[PDB]
């Protein structure tokens, strides 16, 4: 459970990361 | 202030590119699924019923000029000629006519195999005599071992035409 | 019967996590 | 009398369609009841009745069980496959006959494009077409019968 | 013997992320 | 002969390919027909005509060498439970068309597979079989349906004996290659004429080649045409045929109800068209 | 096999149909128009 | 009552449907041969019923296929009828179709706006022939077996793929149980769906553009 | 042994009658 | 091969008989 | 001059009546088609594998209290009790639980058959003890004849309840 | 912002529909691209991905070969059939339980007719309904779990 | 090029189609739960593909059914995957469907003009369950076999017909080969057609009447 | 058998869904109308 | 005992119904659990815990009559190619949890069907099996997949001996009906106490009824409760259990590619939603 | 052939009969 919970938080946090990151990379080269 | 055409096309390519990604990903195992499992994965002759032709009273109850079919390799039907001083010929003549795959009958009259389907013909060892059959019948190595018959891939060259065995 | 509990627990709870996470994206973007 | 409705050639919407090649279900006898309700069940019933009759009088045979070691001499595809089968055995090249097989569909696909040069329907007002058709239809019936025959009286059909 | 666990986590993460992306995507509920 | 087929190939006259063992010895080929009705009711006597055509006013080579006419033979294969009609039940004209034929079954129990002949060519161009249709209502593994009939019909003596030796109604080759030496013309007190021939030089060469009497020779003196060839011409004016046909063992009940249904249909069509006409009428009052 | 009855059935209807087709094409090619195209 | 028509009329606008059918007229150049299409269809619907009927007794297994067909003829009530009808209506579908093509051509109905209708038709024809070829070999009798052996081999002529194609076609290097399994799927599952999709197009385009014009 | 024949006649008669009823029915061709 | 001839013969000819017969009905009715 | 409503309805009834005629005509054989062929058309016990239980070393290798299943009639599985002075009981107890048709196991503990499916129960001869199974297990006549076992329809009355055999 | 279009309440044709209970796809955010092109493939992909994942992590078992003489103790229908199965074994009357089975579809058919007395959608504005529903939903989950249990702790669920 | 869009536009009025899709709007009371329907469908399409896939290896014969399933798992490339997906997506179809019903209800979407949409839905549900029940028993494993034995017996409770029904259901008095044959026809041929007809109605009526209103 | 993972999956989603359903019904029953019915 | 199952039912401990032969002699019923992981990689040592719970501080009837504690037994059935881990490979804590158990195979070759016990109740409430997963990559008729595991676990001595005779840990009936006569209390120099009882009048009646020592009697003097009944009470505090479970022999390749695909998906979803946002933008310039 | 031709002529003639007949029975009781 503990290990799963770690990997899980990292996994999303990681993708949540990619998302936010690529909004702004996409927003502040004015593609969005 | 509002993204120009060519910046859409960039975000098109990106999304519709990665989607295709998923689609192919999914398609792949499916295509592999429909492609049959290979039995080649990782010899002894047989009868119609599926019995291992014992050579003892095969030599007896068949005569000379006689040539009777036998489950060859790939289980393909393979003639085995009884010689006029009957032991077995070295080699078996795979029966599948080379055009579209009908089993070719030995016409002992005109001494010559003839595909009943479209009309191809063959000589008394195999070599093609007519069409629409391209090449000649395949062959193999027939021994007397353990008193069955052992057929082996004819790996050497086509003794009736010279160079390459078109099949192996 | 614990293979189940995890499954009920998680199917239920992770819904709220995805919801929250989405809402969150919305805030950092400005709806 | 029959029952009829003439085209209202003053209808912009109809004319607009007659223009495009398709206003033709706007005028004539009404589709319903006239045909749908009354003469259809006639056609459907007749179709069915001839099939039942045929099925009783000349029922289905059951053949020999398959034998891996024994190709039946006198083996033929269905009748609608005679022509192609004929071709396949009077073209010594294997791969060629196969393309000749394929070109029957492919060819038929291309007909509307070719014949679109003009825009006549009636075959009398289109000589060249009607001719290549009659020629094909004939050659096809010829090749078809040809399969009924022994291998080498096949093309000559046994009379030359 | 816990790629077996990363294994299940992948599932939980698409479930979560799919909901999340729908809600985000449609200013959603 | 038909009975030699039996002798040599006991369980059946036809192989899985549909061929018929006869053609193993009668190597020539002339046509064979088999007409029977399209349908027979059950438990009925009907005719099955086997035709074995050949030019009547010509002849062939006999055993010794003579020049005799020739006989017709045949194996017919009827479907299960079919058999030659009991003579009490064969009507009159039929009895006559049939003649003095012996409908010999291919083996004990198989009354639907009949050997026939040798009979004399000129009376039996055509051979009538008076046969009787089985009855699904009584014999309970016999069903209504369509079933196949197989003919193999021969005429003129053959090319190989049950022993394996060749006959004299074929042509002979030449064994080896070389220049022909001698054309004798033996005829010992028994086993008559025996044209004896031989070849040579090349290499070793002296092998002897006997050729029974009856054939021609059209290879003369000198000569050297090669490895087994020509020297005899073809005496054989005989040959084997084959045919196959369909026959429907029909149940009159099937036919009766089919005719009933049809009539119900034609009736229902008429009834619809009448209705249409009656509508074309109420319609012509809506035009005006 | 070859199914004689069916094969004659084909030809019979094929020829009968091509016939009636050309004949209806004619009957029209000589009494044209009616109604205004 | 409680007017039923009204019930449906409130909700689905059922009238529109009727008004769409009764607003269609059939011109005078439309003769008996304009049936060949509806008959080819009628022949198919018969295939669909009798076919499905036989799926309740037919066994797509090399051990039992032939025997089960025998069962249908001999032991199943009216089985001889259902199957004979299937066999005859198969041939009459292919035929009526050929006639349907004859007209279309000699009527120039494939021209101008309707070349897609013609194209789809050509596909329907290829499908219909595939129905035939596959069904032919399901009894696993002598003729049907050797049919499979032949046609399965034809694609091997084609150079790069061909073999790969033939193996999909027959489920291995050689005809066998795999082959019957796949031909059965083809005949009873794949080809009915394909033929419905394409009949649906054919018919939709016809209803849209109406019948071709006069000669 | 000729209900066998009335048999075929039924077929020929619906073929004929069906054509006849179509033509009649649609003042037809 | 006569089972065929009858069939070609009749499929062809009976068409004209049904046609004629229908036309005939039309006359006795008045189109 | 123009037919009145009620005369249409007459010509409606006629045409649409005779059409239904055809429809039912066609439907009939089709419905009969789907209704399975009856094997009842126009005895000896058997083993799992399908062998004719020979009573010789059946009497031996099974004991007393033992009760082992056997292909009864309609091929239904039918227990055969071995008696405590082992010859065979006269009658076999058809195993198909009477609720929805599961084969009922003999629980030799509570001496009592119990359907594992929904919960029905039976006594040591058959008579129903619980539900949802309505009636009790069927029976039959088991003899020793030709040294197989011969099962016969229990045509007589239900010796455990008095009057009618609900099954035959 | 989102992306929106308000109902043109001045449109006779729209109002005519809002009147009938169905103008509701005339106003809102555009169906295309917005949902169809962009968020659909999201839903479809997610649906698929969870199924594949589940199928890899907890693949399909293969059971024992059928045995005519041996009913497995512990035999259960699929889960969506527990409730009905539960019923069937806690209703000593065979024929009755079968009708109780059938009344689930039949009953559900009758719901729109009954609840048509008024015309509220929101369940808060329809007390009686929302209650009989919650009661049913609950009883159903109850009967369902009940099948997981041994025959006679089944209804009591093992706690009374 | 030679404008392709124009080509089609002349003939089929392709635009109308587009104009019909892009003229539709989705109101704000429509939330995530308005997906449960499209997902239940998505689950089915997956059934349709993986199902058909398995028709290329599955053998509806008591001698070979179980063995062939084993073949799919063990020997067919990705067979384990195709079949596991079939099994999971079956359950997720039934589930997502139940959820789809929950919403509809607690949204009053079955009311007023749309009671036929609801009715059709109830039928789709009965069909979908029949898919389940029939598929369950195709492996001819122990659980599946006894399932068939039970459900086939249920109709016998019904008094006049019942038995007659059950015999159609199982092809005789008892479960056996006939039963597998018929369950196979049901699962792979009948129920797909039925479920398409009724999904077609469901969807047609939905497109006609649009989505229900706000709360 | 009983497939624990699936059975928990059901309940989890059932309850979660009924929940969100009533909650969206509420969120609406208290912020009504918007736009004019 | 586990080894008596082997003795009496040699080819397998379970019948086609899934029962397990043990329950033929241990007639009571208490719960049995079996936990194992949800998935094991191939060629891996993992734990399989068999639980056999019962109230620790109570006791039961011994053979003679005493009042002894009790032991736990069990047959576990693992799937093909599973077997007890080679001890070199069992890690440390595991060795300890396992204890002094003898994992006796049900028959020669069947290493995946393990008998176990009799062991003493109080240390073996729970019994660890250190088992090793097979490897499809090497043994080539072992496949990845989900497979069933079957437990039958007992505790407390049973009710029937391999010979057929009853034990003394059950209750005794009464043979026939009548009024009880005598309650003796034997104890011969060997085979100890032996309460002897009998019944009468009715009809004939005198049959004798011995009842081994260990049980109670709660039927007293006088009495006549009828056909075989009551007289003993239930000594048995033991009983048999059963469980079944699933285990997935997983291939890490399957998992790896599944995780890869998922990521490709989440990525493609994000990429679409981003695209939508970029469209909601170009749209807000079409409002104004 | 001859017998078939007789039965055939009679069969149609018979139905042609019913047709004509029932037009007029239907026409001169003014149903048509
Ligand atoms: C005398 C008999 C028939 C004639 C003269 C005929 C003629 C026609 C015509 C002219 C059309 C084009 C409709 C239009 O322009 O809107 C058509 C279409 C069609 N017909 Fe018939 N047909 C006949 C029989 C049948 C039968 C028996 C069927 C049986 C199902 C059938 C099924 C169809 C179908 C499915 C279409 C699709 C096009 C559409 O829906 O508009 N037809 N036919
Ligand atoms: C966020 C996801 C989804 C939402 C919010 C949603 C919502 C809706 C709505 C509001 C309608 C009614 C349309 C109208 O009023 O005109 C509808 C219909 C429909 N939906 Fe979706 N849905 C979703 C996902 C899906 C998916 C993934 C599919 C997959 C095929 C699908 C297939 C359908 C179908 C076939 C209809 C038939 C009605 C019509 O054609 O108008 N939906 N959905
Ligand atoms: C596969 C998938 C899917 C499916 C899903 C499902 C199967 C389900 C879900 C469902 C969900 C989505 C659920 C939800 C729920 C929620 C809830 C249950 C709510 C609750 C809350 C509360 C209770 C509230 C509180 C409050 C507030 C917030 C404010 C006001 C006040 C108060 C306090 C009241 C989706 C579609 C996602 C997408 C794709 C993928």
């Amino acid at each position: 459970m503990i290990l799963g919970a770690v990997f899980y938080i990292v996994f999303i946090a990681l993708f949540f990361g990619i998302a936010v990151g690529i909004i702004f990379a996409i927003k502040s080269i004015k593609l969005i | 202030d509002v993204p120009d055409m060519g910046r859409r096309q960039f975000m098109n390519l990106l999304a519709f590119g990665t989607v295709t990604g998923v689609a192919l990903g999914a398609l792949y195992p499916l295509v592999k699924y429909f492609i049959p499992p290979s039995g080649g994965a990782v010899t002894t002759a047989k009868d119609k019923l599926g019995n291992n032709v014992k050579v003892s009273k095969f030599l007896e109850s068949h005569n000379a000029g006689d040539r009777v079919l036998v489950q060859g390799l790939k289980g393909d039907p393979t003639y085995i000629v009884v010689e006029s001083k009957e032991a077995i010929r070295d080699y078996g003549i795979n029966a599948v006519c080379t055009h579209l795959g009908c089993v070719v009958p030995w016409n002992a009259a005109e001494n010559k195999f003839k595909c009943p389907c479209h009309g191809s013909q063959y000589d008394e060892t195999g070599k093609v005599i007519r069409g629409p059959a391209p090449l000649s019948l395949a062959l193999c190595h027939a021994t007397v071992q353990d008193d069955n018959i052992v057929l082996t891939p004819w790996t050497e060259t086509d003794f009736r035409t010279g160079e390459k065995p078109w099949w192996v | 019967t614990e293979e189940m509990l995890y499954a009920a627990l998680l199917s239920f709870g992770l819904i709220f996590v995805g919801w929250g996470l989405g809402v969150l994206l919305l805030k950092i973007q400005g709806a | 009398m029959a029952t009829l409705k003439k085209p209202d050639l003053s209808d912009p919407k109809l004319r607009a369609k007659l223009a495009k090649g398709m206003g033709h279900n706007y005028y004539g006898e009404p589709a319903w009841p006239n045909d749908l309700l009354y003469v259809f069940p006639v056609v459907i019933m007749g179709t069915f009745a001839c099939i039942v009759a045929l099925s009783v009088l000349d029922p289905a045979m059951v053949g020999e069980p398959a034998d891996p070691f024994a190709t039946p001499l006198e083996i033929l595809p269905e009748w609608y496959l005679y022509p192609v089968f004929q071709i396949l055995r009077s073209v010594p090249n294997k791969l060629l006959g196969v393309l000749l097989m394929a070109s029957v569909p492919l060819g038929l696909i291309l007909v509307p494009f070719i014949e679109n040069v003009n825009k006549f329907q009636n075959p009398f007002r289109r000589p060249v077409a009607t001719t290549i058709f009659l020629f094909g239809t004939l050659v096809t019936i010829w090749l078809g019968i040809g399969a009924t025959f022994p291998l080498d009286k096949t093309l000559t059909l046994g009379l030359f | 013997m816990e790629i077996d666990v990363l294994g299940w986590v992948a599932l939980l993460v698409v479930f979560t992320w799919s909901i999340a992306m729908v809600v985000w995507g449609r200013n959603g509920l | 002969y038909p009975f030699w087929a039996q002798q040599t190939y006991p369980p059946t006259p036809r192989e899985p390919t549909g061929r018929i063992v006869c053609a193993n010895c009668h190597l020539a080929a002339k046509p064979a027909e088999v007409e029977v009705p399209q349908s027979v009711l059950p438990d009925t006597v009907f005719k099955a005509v086997v035709k074995i055509p050949y030019d009547t006013k010509l002849q062939q080579v006999a055993a010794d060498g003579s020049k005799v006419g020739l006989n017709v033979g045949a194996v017919l294969m009827l479907p299960e439970g079919f058999k030659i009609a009991p003579e009490e039940r064969i009507p009159e004209e039929l009895k006559k068309e049939v003649g003095d034929v012996y409908f010999q079954p291919y083996k004990e129990g198989q009354d639907n597979v009949l050997l026939v002949g040798p009979l004399p060519g000129e009376q039996y161009q055509e051979i009538v079989f008076p046969v009787l249709s089985p009855n699904p209502t009584t014999d309970k593994n016999i069903h209504f349906g369509k079933y196949a009939i197989h003919l193999g019909a021969n005429r003129g003596r053959g090319q190989i004996y049950p022993t394996g030796e060749k006959s004299n109604n074929n042509v002979f080759t030449a064994s080896a290659t070389g220049t022909i030496t001698k054309i004798a013309k033996e005829e010992d007190e028994y086993g008559n004429v025996k044209y004896q021939v031989s070849i040579q030089t090349d290499s070793g060469k002296t092998v002897v080649d006997t050729i029974p009497a009856g054939p021609e020779l059209i290879v003369s003196e000198g000569q050297a045409v090669k490895a087994g060839e020509a020297l005899t011409n073809n005496p054989n004016v005989g040959g084997f045929g084959q045919d196959d046909t369909e026959i429907v063992l029909q149940d009159p009940n099937r036919v009766k109800w089919m005719i009933a249904f049809i009539c119900l249909v034609m009736l229902a069509q008429l009834m619809l068209i009448l209705k249409k006409k009656q509508v074309e009428k109420v319609q012509a009052a809506e035009m005006n | 096999m070859v199914e004689p009855l069916l094969d004659g059935l084909v030809l019979g209807l094929v020829f009968a149909t091509l016939g009636g087709l050309f004949y209806a094409a004619y009957q029209q090619y000589k009494r044209p128009n009616e109604l205004g195209g | 009552m409680a007017n039923v028509y009204d019930w449906f009329q409130e909700r689905l606008e059922i009238q529109a449907l009727a008004d769409d059918v009764t607003s269609k007229y059939v011109p005078p150049h439309v003769n008996i041969f304009y049936c060949l299409g509806g008959i080819t269809l009628t022949c198919f619907l018969i295939q669909f019923a009798t076919g499905f009927a036989m799926t309740f007794y037919y066994k797509p297994t090399v051990t039992e296929a032939y025997a089960s067909v025998q069962y249908i003829m001999n032991e199943v009530s009216f089985g001889w009828l259902i199957r004979s009808i299937h066999r005859w209506s198969a041939s009459m579908m292919v035929l009526m179709m050929i006639l349907h093509v004859f007209r279309v051509y000699l009527t120039g109905g494939f021209k101008k706006p309707r070349e897609l209708t013609w194209i789809s038709g050509v596909i329907l024809a290829v499908i219909t022939v595939s129905f035939g070829v596959t069904g032919y070999s399901l009894p696993w009798d002598q003729v049907g077996y050797w049919a499979v052996k032949i046609v399965s081999g034809v694609p091997e002529a084609i150079p790069v793929v061909g073999v790969l194609i033939s193996d999909l076609l027959r489920g291995g290097s050689s005809v066998g149980q795999a082959t019957l399994t796949r031909y059965y799927s083809a005949h009873t599952f794949v080809l009915p769906w394909l033929i419905a999709v394409f009949m649906l197009l054919h018919f939709l385009m016809i209803r849209k553009q109406g019948i071709s014009g006069p000669l």
